[PDB]
C-alpha cells in the first residue's frame, strides 16, 4: 500500500516497500518512519529538449 | 543513529516516577554504566526519540 512511482520519458517504475524496504518500522498509531533501499533507476528514455 | 520508542507511562510497570534515565554500558574501557540521557515520559502516548 506504500509505493514510489518514478516516471522519466517512457520509463515508469513502481518500487514498493514489499521488495525495496531498508527499514520496516513498527505498527502503531504514532509516527511511522519509512525508509527505502537505495533505488537505482535506469533513465535513458528522457526526451532532452 | 538509533530511534527508541518507549511505551506509555504505567504506575504498575514504570512506577511512582514517570521520568526515565537512559544509560550506556560497555564503552571505551568502562564496563559500568554511564547516564547518557534523561527523558520525560508521556502518560498519554508513546515517546519516540
Amino acid at each position: 500500500d506504500i509505493k514510489i512511482t518514478v516516471m522519466a520519458g517512457s520509463k515508469t517504475h513502481t518500487f514498493t516497500a514489499s521488495d525495496h524496504i531498508a527499514s520496516l518500522p513498527a505498527n502503531s498509531f504514532d509516527a511511522m518512519p519509512y525508509t527505502f533501499k537505495p533505488l537505482e533507476i535506469d533513465a535513458s528514455s528522457l526526451a532532452f529538449t | 543513529f538509533a530511534n527508541f520508542v518507549l511505551p506509555k507511562y504505567d504506575p504498575a510497570e514504570h512506577g511512582d516516577e514517570r521520568w526515565f534515565k537512559i544509560h550506556i554500558g560497555n564503552v571505551g574501557g568502562n564496563t559500568g554504566r554511564q547516564p547518557y540521557y534523561s527523558g520525560m515520559l508521556s502518560d498519554t502516548s508513546e515517546t519516540s526519540m
